RNA sequence: GCCAGCAUCAGUUUUGGUGGCAGGAUAAAUCCAUAGGAAUGUAGCUUGCCUCGGUAAGUAUUAUAGCCUGUGG
RNA sequence: GAACUGGCGAUGCGGGAUGAACCGAACGUAGAGUUAAGGUGCCGGAAUACACGCUCAUCAGACACCACAAAAGGUGUUAGU
RNA sequence: GCAGUCAAGCGUUCAUAGCGACAUUGCUUUUUGAUUCUUCGAUGUCGGCUCUUCCUAUCAUACCGAAGCAGAAUUCGGUAA
RNA sequence: UUUGCUCCACACAAUAUAGAUGGAUACGAAUAAGGCGUCCUUGUGGCGUCGCUGAACCAUAGCAGGCUAGCAACGGUGCACUUGGCGGAAAGGCCUUGGGUGCUUGCUGGCGAAUUGCAAUGUCAUUUUGCGUGGGGAUAAAUCAUUUGUAUACGACUUAGA
């Protein structure tokens, strides 16, 4: 209908501090810092007080206004990890075939690297990204883990790791073999 | 209004910039687009290049050549855009698209002298914020324009080889600033901006 | 249509020796000018009573101004657009100055959002409202609201010539 | 696109590479290549100042070269003046190689070895105006057929009434380039050696 | 360490803001917004500045950067009243904008012999202000 | 004879300004008096936050802003 | 293959790109002016006029005769009951 | 000829994995009819041979969804000429 | 083969002008943002300010810009010498020193302009070529015929030849 002014609340936490000039955000912290591009979407960023910043659309229409409630949760997605930080769990899975996932490094590199996959002699070679860093977890048989600042490179490294293990040509039910995204948290506890 | 005419593409509009650019020319306008690999036009780049995929398609069956000729080098698209609107089949015609050249970057006789643009086609007054656009920078690569990549390193050059003739005509104009005001209270001064000045 | 004048046309269903003075039917119009007018009259007492052009005749034909045009006012509209189909009754709503916008406009809107015409629309009845929140549809209650501000983005400025020499800006 | 703005030439020409430019030698004065030997007098100021004008400027070195052809059976004299591009580091580096190398020679064991993978280049084997069915490679028609058989019937449909590019005629077959790949290198001979 | 984000300085259309006319009679003339209908249309009025009580397009008016206190709805004496409180005009003709506006009227109000005049003291100017142009 | 320039007129048009009048609800309004009215309620006041108070939140009919609706001129 | 009339054939002219027949309008030779039907980003004479809305189409859409598309579906968006 | 929409039923059980009655909307011009506009001062009638090229309503090959896909084998479907 | 040719000059003839008639007057990036000045921790920093169209900015007075005298200034700008640099994307241009010398409307003068007869573009640009005087420079190929066969219908190709 052509809405006449949105707005929402970016709650600032203590620690971080988030300069923004044309629609660069740069969010400084604890853990690190993080930068992003907002060219493409046209919204008005506006400080308050440290604490809060109101991020408007003036005489928006529809699929802009829904452009604004994503933004807010995309700069607080870049606080969240610059803070407690993101910790992506993934069990492997598998009726017989035992998956072995090791890393290794060829020129800089950092590949995860994925073998024995349904006694696949292929190798699967996944591209760790920079941000994120990679544990198999002790004490849980079988769990590797992503754990960066982004969300928006660990989920998609992530994600890739699971995806470079689909099985062709099979009926998907019987073989439920493969690498899951089991958690999602941060790296601080309690929280 | 001039001899010549130092249009910069960018931000353009092929479309639109490409008419006034083929109207004037009929009016005696000799016109000389430049850089031009960031022109731009309406619609999600994809397009365009689907677009772009026919005008590609449509030859001549039974001579591949001798048919119309698909060119890539953002300049040449343009241009035809422009051109279309120029009858050439005839004289008139032709004695236009001479006044008219086209390149991809600012070379030299012209990375000078000025440049203008052309407002009633500039992307950025066209559009409505939000609409989706292009950047035949992209597309002549994609439907094969080798050169893109030794334009966009002359680029970095010349904006500069240009700044620095900037920062150099700007720490002048400013004393001429500074040495401005001393003599003109001056009585020669304020009779003047009685008339105005 | 065109621009409207609102008009008020005062016909009668001829005289005759039988019934002398046959009972007057007012009829408030928006038209374009009093020939319209005459007739915008004359269709819809053709679907109300037993007359017409013929049995009748157009007493008085009297422009109607707003009172208080100066005046922001919030005209609820009752509107009978038909469609392609069957036909449809509404209640828009229009902010407006005067009754002469409120019909124009909404012309306009039910043109521009139904594909309707002037031929196939009947302005039920316009009615100044009074008080705030009897207003119902949010694109106007937008509007009826504390110390209301906004600003003007993107501002493009318009020239005449060919060509220019700044590179321009959408600053406001 | 690349655009050749250098020629530096050498002081000396052997007669061999001065017989290309004429096609008539004998009838020439033969004075290709005397004022540009000069410019090598003038220690070779305008000399460095081609060398170092590719250096300041150009992507891509090319070295000029010819052939020994009179150390060799055929019946030739005039050499084959080629381009050569050069594949090391650095533009100075490349010219600088090459500043070293001006008549000076170059056997094949500076460039080839055992077990590399070679791209030769050629003018194929010239054969004159060939026939369809063997420039081609179309079947001949039955020895029934009137007006000969080493033909193509279709020639091409009704419409797009044109005979279309994409059928077969005869012309010209061989002398064409041709860049054949992967020829494993056997042996780098040396002459020299019994 | 603070947030700092820059601020987006825009010039609000409100009850009133005060806008130059550019289309049309006015032109060229100050009014103040008082109500305003929807996004693009607005009740004007500036009865000191010779302007009348009308609905206008937020095309065919600029805004200002000056405003002032303005209660809704108010009729065209009281707008007049506001408008020498506050004292509009005087603090408008003392921006550049008004300046320019009045320099160019004067500029297209020369006459033939001011316009050799303005180039004689010109000629005067260039010649003192090339002066300290090499003494410093 | 050939080619034009201006002037004042004719015929036909075209393009502007500017005023005098006649209508309309003897325009409607605004403006002045005279009655009713409300809220997206200004001021005062009260209540709770809160950096010595301004946010709110009420309340409330012109008061240290004005707004609407009618009668009369 | 019939009815009423108007066309074409026997008819150019401007317009529908183009076309007997549709829309304008029917012709001596020329000069001014006004329009019709159509139009006014550029081919092209004429507003990249003004005003309010809807629409993004990885096969958008674009103007009577006319050179096509339906049933049926869509939490794509807009008004509605 | 090739496709849709609803869905009585089939499919152990369950309308739609795969089918699909009674109905109904389409497309196509590789069938054949209908028609008689072009050609009777002639456009060389069938089929095979030969040889380009185009269409996609895809038999195979590439990559994926779906299954009444456990594997093997097979069916429907996509982007694809 | 008629003492040709090349470069810079100027003289005269011509021959054109898709069209000089003051000056094409140089950031870059974003436009839901930037410019310009200024302070500072040199940062997406603070403070001020401008736009709201080049209607700007530069040049611009002298017989189509004449001959002349001074005053104030040590500047402006033409023309030709030369020091040193930059630039190759089509560089074929841009800046800068040190002079040689004009004109100076920066302020003040004095002569001349008429009859081109009340307007008539009232001709001052820049295209390419040709013919001679005069200042430096250079001193060749190709084709046929003949010949070869890595070539070839013929032309073409490829070689050979004081």
């Amino acid at each position: 209908m052509k809405y006449i002014q949105t707005e929402q609340q970016i709650e600032v936490p203590e620690g971080v501090t988030v300069s923004i000039k044309s629609r660069i955000v740069k969010v400084v912290g604890p853990r690190g810092t993080l930068t992003k591009n907002l060219k493409h979407i046209d919204v008005t960023f506006t400080k308050v007080n440290n604490q809060l910043i109101k991020v408007a659309v003036h005489n928006g229409g529809r699929k802009h206004v829904a452009a604004l409630r994503t933004v807010k949760s995309l700069v607080d997605n870049m606080i969240t990890g610059v803070t407690k930080g993101y910790k992506y769990k993934m069990r492997y899975v598998y009726a017989h075939f035992p998956i072995n996932v090791n890393i290794v490094e060829k020129d800089g590199a950092k590949f995860i690297e994925v073998r024995n996959f349904l006694g696949d002699k292929k190798i699967r070679n996944v591209p760790v990204r920079d941000g994120v860093t990679i544990e198999f977890s002790t004490n849980v048989k079988d769990e590797i883990v992503l754990s960066g600042n982004s969300v928006e490179d660990v989920s998609q490294n992530a994600a890739d790791l699971q995806q470079i293990c689909r099985v062709r040509n099979k009926d998907i039910r019987k073989f439920l073999d493969g690498i899951y995204v089991s958690h999602k948290g941060f790296i601080t506890e309690d929280l | 209004v001039e001899p010549v005419v130092v249009i910069d593409g960018k931000g353009h509009l092929v479309g639109r910039l490409a008419s006034v650019v083929a109207k004037q020319l009929l009016n005696g306008q000799k016109i000389v687009v430049v850089r031009a690999e960031e022109l731009n036009i309406s619609g999600e780049f994809f397009r365009n290049k689907l677009k772009y995929h026919d005008f590609l398609r449509k030859a001549t069956a039974f001579n591949k050549t001798r048919g119309p000729f698909h060119f890539r080098a953002p300049s040449r698209i343009f241009y035809k855009a422009l051109r279309g609107m120029v009858s050439h089949k005839t004289a008139r015609g032709k004695a236009a698209l001479e006044r008219l050249k086209v390149f991809e970057g600012i070379p030299p006789p012209y990375d000078k002298k000025k440049r203008v643009v052309v407002p009633q086609a500039l992307r950025v007054l066209r559009l409505k914020p939000g609409r989706k656009y292009t950047t035949l920078g992209k597309l002549s690569t994609s439907v094969g324009w080798k050169y893109e990549d030794v334009v966009a390193k002359l680029e970095a050059k010349r904006k500069v080889s240009s700044a620095e003739y900037y920062a150099k005509k700007r720490a002048f104009t400013k004393k001429v600033a500074s040495a401005n005001a001393t003599a003109a209270e001056s009585d020669v001064a304020k009779q003047l901006a009685a008339l105005g000045y | 249509m065109a621009h409207f004048k609102e008009y008020q046309v005062i016909g009668r269903r001829l005289p005759t020796e039988s019934v002398p003075e046959p009972k007057l039917f007012r009829m408030r119009i928006f038209a374009s000018n009093e020939v319209i007018a005459k007739s915008r009259y004359w269709y819809f007492l053709q679907k109300l009573h037993k007359v017409k052009k013929a049995s009748g005749e157009i007493v008085s034909i009297n422009q109607i101004n707003e009172a208080h045009p100066t005046k922001v006012k919030n005209f609820g509209v009752w509107v009978r657009y038909d469609s392609r189909s069957g036909t449809h009754n509404m209640y828009k709503e229009i902010r407006d100055v005067s009754r002469v916008a409120a019909v124009e406009t909404l012309y306009q809107d039910m043109a521009a959002r139904h594909r309707a015409r002037f031929r196939s629309i009947h302005i039920l009845k316009v009615a100044e409202i009074e008080k705030t929140a009897d207003v119902k549809r949010q694109y106007v209650k937008q509007f009826l609201t504390k110390d209301l501000k906004f600003p003007l983005p993107h501002r493009v400025q318009k020239s005449t010539k060919t060509f220019s020499y700044k590179r321009p800006s959408t600053f406001y | 696109g690349l655009r050749s703005l250098t020629t530096v030439w050498a002081e000396h020409l052997s007669d061999e590479v001065k017989r290309r430019f004429y096609k008539n030698w004998y009838k020439s004065k033969k004075k290709a290549f005397t004022k540009y030997s000069a410019k090598y007098a003038q220690d070779g100021a305008g000399i460095e100042r081609e060398l170092a004008r590719i250096k300041k400027y150009a992507s891509v070195v090319r070295v000029l070269v010819h052939t020994q052809i009179r150390k060799t059976p055929l019946a030739q004299k005039k050499a084959h003046l080629a381009e050569i591009q050069l594949n090391g580091g650095s533009i100075s580096e490349k010219v600088d190689w090459a500043r070293e190398h001006f008549e000076k020679t170059v056997a094949v064991d500076s460039v080839f070895e055992q077990n590399e993978m070679i791209d030769a280049i050629a003018v194929t084997k010239g054969h004159g105006f060939e026939g369809v069915t063997h420039r081609w490679g179309t079947k001949k028609l039955p020895r029934k057929t009137h007006r000969g058989l080493r033909k193509v019937a279709c020639i091409g449909a009704w419409h797009p009434a044109h005979v279309m590019w994409s059928v077969a005629r005869a012309g010209q077959r061989g002398y064409h380039s041709r860049t054949s790949i992967n020829h494993k290198i056997y042996r780098v001979g040396k002459g020299d050696d019994e | 360490t603070d947030s700092i984000v820059k601020a987006s300085n825009w010039r609000l259309v409100e009850v009133g803001r005060v806008v130059l006319i550019k289309k049309g009679q006015s032109a060229g003339k100050l009014a103040a917004i008082v109500e305003i209908i929807d996004q693009k249309k607005v009740l004007i009025d500036g009865p000191k500045a010779g302007v009348p009580r009308q609905a206008i397009n937020l095309g065919q008016v600029v805004l200002t950067p000056l405003t002032f206190a303005l209660p809704r709805g108010a009729r065209t004496a009281t707008v007049s009243k506001k408008w020498a409180a506050a004292a509009v005009c005087e603090k408008w003709a003392a921006s550049s904008w008004a300046k320019k506006i009045a320099q160019r009227e004067r500029r297209a109000a020369l006459t033939d012999f001011e316009r050799f005049q303005v180039m004689v003291l010109r000629k005067q100017k260039r010649y003192t202000v090339k002066k300290a142009l090499a003494k410093a």
